[PDB]
RNA sequence: CUCGGAGCAGAACCCAACCUCCGAGCAGUACAUGCUAAGACUUCACCAGUCAAAGCGAACUACUAUACUCAAUUGAUCCAAU
RNA sequence: ACCA
């Protein structure tokens, strides 16, 4: 449970509640899965190992502008062009 | 106790003849690299030139026309001095990028000739698409 | 193909003048 | 050491490449714009002979160009 | 071939099959493509792709390779980060 | 293996275990030989040890 | 041996006794022309039409909409041909297109769009979009009275839902705001159903909206029998179809019977089937206007699913069929080493009875 | 040289469908030509051949310098193979309920 | 065999990677430089000849 | 005396002759003619030869491009030079 | 210079 989670700092809480909600079930639990290995061992570790970097990565908060997905690209254009089509109210 | 709006399907049927395309999956036609123009597209602008109008049509490649802008329009033609010059090509572009707003489109793939692709009036009608929103080059499809 | 009814469907040489030095 | 030592040399020798290329692409344009120089050059010494055209061809352009080279050095 | 040999009475290794073919423990033979190192300046990178693999042997080939070799040379080996380790065992093959 | 050698009582978990007691409870063969240096213990059947 | 052609040939009706007399394809375009032309006409041989071409029914599709306005071609092109003089007339205009200077005004374009080619524009728009095809099961209609749907974002601005344009469903969270020119005494129904969004039929939809016996343009005033469900696409599942349906009524009708409780929030309650739905109050109603948007997840969906739907949120992936493999050889003669790479199932070393 | 897949055979994608060393048979949907002028397939699914009409590419000179003689109402035919593609490019499967 | 018109010569990397590449040029021609694909730095840079390899 | 094209050998493929003909033992453009990898073709074996999606890097807005034009334009192993 |  993210939420009731003590061990990490309440800032990186919410921070991992917003960048991982899609991991994030219904009752608020975060939830991992590693299927890359044959032995619950390396399986297990993976798991921690994303939970580790979770953290990690939510207390680093990295400003640097990453290269453009092209899967992102389609998205801006496909955004841009509906805030495009918004109009205003007749009497402002 | 199950709960009857959680019986979901293994299986998610969208019929929205877009879908795949809209997430860039969708096959497009390869092939055909001994004619023109190519089918590797989903959309394309083909611009129809007459003696007296001037059209542009968005059709998808199984050829269906989505969205068609022409000066044979009295909508379009009682703005216009002349429905044949390079203001009429500008105006098609203008008015047409609208309407392909409108409807979803924004990506198209424009396939000219050398010489159409040189002509001034083909020339303000892409930047006409161009300033309206439409991009006239298509997204990779994804393999993987 | 030969056989077929639709052989030479892609015949084209007669419908040019011949121009052969 | 050895790692180290060929690091360094990359680092070292592509911290000049930026400069080297430009310049490089600065001989290319110079040497490219000789290129279309000679070719009308060459154009202008055949449309002074008029058509004249015979036996007398090969040593005809030969001989002007050197006149020219002489020119060139004074 | 030595099939008997003077000394001892025993088949010969033909060593030059040893300098050439590699043996995996499952019965294939995997060898170098011949001409990869020769005139690389006239042949197009995809054929200078397809000279630099590792291939198989037929089983006519890999018969006449197990055939040169003594039985040393079939024997199931544990070298420590052998590059081939996981190609002497075979996996979903059927018939 | 080296699981199945203790549940069968042929390793002695008891004491230390070394290269005598696994040839002994002839749960492995080694052929200094042909260039054996040992044996390298490995990690299959770690979830179930 | 031969089989004589099963019809016309191509290029036959060209007489080649008069070869040198004949006119010839000067330019590219103009062979083109006469080759799209001929790529379009029905073929005795195999085409590509035969194998990749959508496969239409042969009988017409059914007109069940309004029928078009009466007018005067005649007065219409007197009055048309008089407009244009004048443009003609003015010596700037004649400037400014010389100069490749003029402009159209969009704004007008569209107004007078929406009244001449809009309907039918819409019609072939909405057949792309095969809503038609799912909706009606293939009867047509063009909807000849301009709806004008738009969702209110923040306090300033609108969200128009024009014909497949995409709304999120954080900007479609409240009902939009509908408005139409109707005559006073006239009655409308208008529904808003999710083609793409049911969760468990195929064939079947979501019924996100219903308003009937609507008096004239006044939509506040319409029966809610429906209340409005903002669309919620599901995560991975892709892009839906969001539909506006404005029905024109004949008489007031009951529809005490098809109402959904307020609030309806049963999954099982909204299902709809729009092409039942019209079919058995097809004789007092007809089909008039026609909005639609498109509509993918986005976090505002989660709400919904978790507090209005009370269940959990589905999640859908994109799954692509495995890799084709030729069968195994014993001996792979030739093959590169990876070729064994292809058979495996794990990357960890085995070991065997070791 | 010639077919390796007749009419209605399937293939996989890389399949040859053909080889030559001119043109008898040309690209069509979802069917690639090699540098050698080899066909082949790009899709999975079952090959077709059927006669078209031809358009050069306007770059072509020779085939452009071609159709500009030709007597106008005169259309040139190639035939062309294609891959009618078997199977969907994906499905859309539950993968969570959370 | 006597007849030789380009002859083929290495093109050694200028990043210092020891980089090197084979290409033909004409004899007559003067000494190559280029802008090639040096994969160890992973980027275009230049290349000069410095050997003949042999002559075609 | 090796290699390509045409006929013989008319239409999937293959097909001999101290048979009939004509050619090749290169030039030219590049300098990503970089890497990598599904699936395939194959000169009746083998060796050798061939084509290629996706991917990574690049390039990039109107025939070209992750596989230049071109028909052959060619030589295994050992060994030698580095 | 010219081993294979």
């Amino acid at each position: 449970h993210l939420a009731t989670a003590e061990w990490i700092a309440e800032p990186v809480r919410q921070k991992i509640a917003i960048t991982h909600k899609n991991k994030i079930n219904r009752l608020g639990e975060l939830i991992l899965t590693s299927e890359s290995s044959r032995y619950q061992f390396r399986n297990l570790a993976d798991c921690l190992q994303k939970i580790r970097d979770m953290i990690t990565e939510a207390s680093q908060t990295p400003k640097e502008p990453t290269k453009e997905d092209v899967k992102l690209h389609r998205i801006r254009i496909e955004n841009m062009n509906r805030e495009r089509l918004r109009q205003k109210r007749i009497h402002s | 106790d199950p709960v009857e709006n959680e019986a979901v399907a293994p299986e998610f049927t969208n019929r929205n003849p877009r879908n795949l395309e809209l997430l860039s999956v969708a096959r497009k036609e390869r092939g055909w690299r001994t004619v023109f123009p190519s089918r590797e597209f989903w959309h394309r602008l083909r611009v129809i030139r007459t003696q007296h109008h001037v059209e542009a049509l968005v059709e998808h490649q199984n050829g269906k026309v989505v969205v068609s802008a022409s000066t044979r329009e009295w909508a379009i033609k009682k703005h216009l001095y002349s429905t044949r010059n390079v203001v009429a090509c500008e105006s098609i572009g203008r008015v047409l990028a609208q309407r392909c707003l409108e409807a979803g489109i924004n990506f198209m793939v424009y396939q000219p000739t050398p010489w159409e692709a040189a002509s001034d009036s083909m020339k303000r009608l892409q930047s006409a698409m161009t300033e309206g929103g439409v991009v006239l080059r298509e997204p990779q499809r994804i393999y993987e | 193909y030969k056989t077929k009814p639709t052989h030479g469907i892609g015949k084209y040489k007669h419908l040019i003048k011949a121009e052969e030095p | 050491q050895k790692r180290r030592e060929r690091e360094q040399h990359i680092a070292e020798c592509m911290a000049k490449m930026p400069q080297m290329i430009v310049n490089w692409q600065q001989q290319q344009r110079e040497n490219w714009e000789k290129a279309q120089a000679d070719k009308e050059r060459r154009a202008r010494l055949q449309a002074e002979a008029q058509e004249l055209l015979g036996y007398q061809v090969d040593p005809r352009s030969a001989r002007f160009q050197e006149l020219l080279q002489d020119l060139e050095k004074k | 071939l030595t099939y008997f040999s003077a000394r001892k009475g025993k088949r010969k290794t033909v060593k030059a099959v040893i300098d050439r073919f590699l043996r995996l423990h499952c019965g294939l033979w995997v060898r170098r493509k011949a001409g990869y190192k020769k005139k690389l300046w006239k042949k197009t990178p995809a054929r200078k792709k397809r000279l630099r693999e590792f291939v198989f042997c037929n089983k006519t080939q890999s018969k006449l390779l197990d055939k040169m070799t003594t039985s040393f040379w079939k024997r199931r080996n544990w070298y420590v980060d052998d590059p081939y380790q996981k190609y002497h065992d075979r996996t979903n093959l059927k018939v | 293996r080296l699981q199945y050698l203790i549940d069968l009582g042929r390793v002695d978990p008891s004491q230390p275990i070394d290269l005598t007691q696994l040839v002994n409870g002839r749960g492995v063969t080694i052929q200094p030989l042909k260039r054996d240096y040992g044996v390298q213990l490995v990690e299959e059947g770690a979830d179930t040890f | 041996r031969r089989t004589p052609p099963l019809g016309p040939m191509p290029n036959s009706d060209i007489d080649l006794s008069n070869l040198e007399r004949l006119e010839k394809y000067r330019s590219f375009d103009r062979y083109r022309r006469r080759a799209e032309q001929e790529a379009q006409a029905p073929h005795w041989w195999r085409t590509y039409r035969e194998y990749f071409g959508e496969k239409t029914d042969p009988k017409e599709k059914i007109d069940i909409g309004l029928p078009p306005p009466k007018v005067s071609r005649t007065q219409q092109l007197l009055e048309r041909k008089q407009a244009i003089q004048e443009l003609r007339a003015n010596v700037e205009e004649e400037r400014a297109a010389r100069l490749r200077t003029a402009s159209v005004p969009l704004d007008a374009v569209r107004a007078e769009w929406e009244r001449t080619c809009g309907p039918y524009h819409k019609q072939r728009l909405a057949e792309y979009y095969g809503l038609y095809r799912d909706l009606f099961h293939g009867a047509t209609f063009v909807p000849r009275v301009p709806l004008h749907v738009a969702y209110a974002v923040g306090e300033d601005d609108l969200m128009p839902v024009y014909c497949g344009n995409e709304v999120t469903p954080t900007e479609a969270a409240q009902a939009p705001e509908v408005t139409y020119e109707a005559e006073e005494g006239s009655l409308w129904t208008l529904l808003l159903t999710s083609l793409d969004g049911h969760l468990l039929e195929p064939d079947a939809e979501y019924l996100h909206w219903l308003l009937t016996n609507i008096p004239g343009n006044r939509v506040a005033e319409g029966q809610v029998t429906c209340p409005y469900l903002p669309p919620f696409p599901a995560r991975g599942s892709g892009i839906h179809r969001l539909a506006f349906l404005l029905f024109k009524q004949d008489q007031p009708i009951d529809f005490s019977e098809d109402a959904r409780p307020s609030p309806c929030y049963q999954l099982a309650q909204r299902t709809f089937r729009t092409f039942d739905f019209y079919k058995k109050h097809q004789e007092t109603m007809t089909p008039a206007g026609l909005s639609f948007f498109q509509c993918r997840w986005d976090d505002s969906v989660t709400y919904i699913f978790h507090q209005l739907l009370d269940m959990r949120e589905p999640v859908f992936e994109f799954v692509r069929p495995p890799p084709y493999h030729p069968k195994q050889k014993r001996f792979p003669h030739r093959q590169p080493l990876r070729y064994l790479d292809r058979y495996r199932d794990s990357h960890e070393p085995t070991y065997g009875i070791y | 040289q010639g077919i390796k897949k007749m009419e209605g055979h399937y293939v996989h994608a890389g399949n040859i469908i053909a080889t030559q060393r001119h043109f008898r048979w040309h690209p069509g949907a979802h069917v690639g030509v090699g540098k050698n002028k080899c066909l082949y397939a790009l899709e999975e699914g079952i090959v077709r051949y059927t006669k078209e009409v031809y358009v050069p590419h306007p770059r072509n000179t020779e085939a452009v310098d071609l159709i500009t003689r030709l007597p106008k109402g005169a259309v040139l035919y190639k035939t062309f193979v294609h891959v009618v593609p078997a199977k969907p490019e994906g499905t859309f499967k539950l993968v969570a309920m959370l | 065999k006597s007849k030789s018109k380009n002859i083929l010569v290495r093109m050694v990397s200028e990043a210092g990677t020891g980089f090197c590449f084979n290409t033909k040029r004409n004899r007559l021609r003067e000494k190559l430089t280029l802008l090639h694909y040096d994969p160890v730095v992973k980027q275009r840079v230049l290349f000069v000849e410095k050997k003949k390899i042999r002559s075609l």
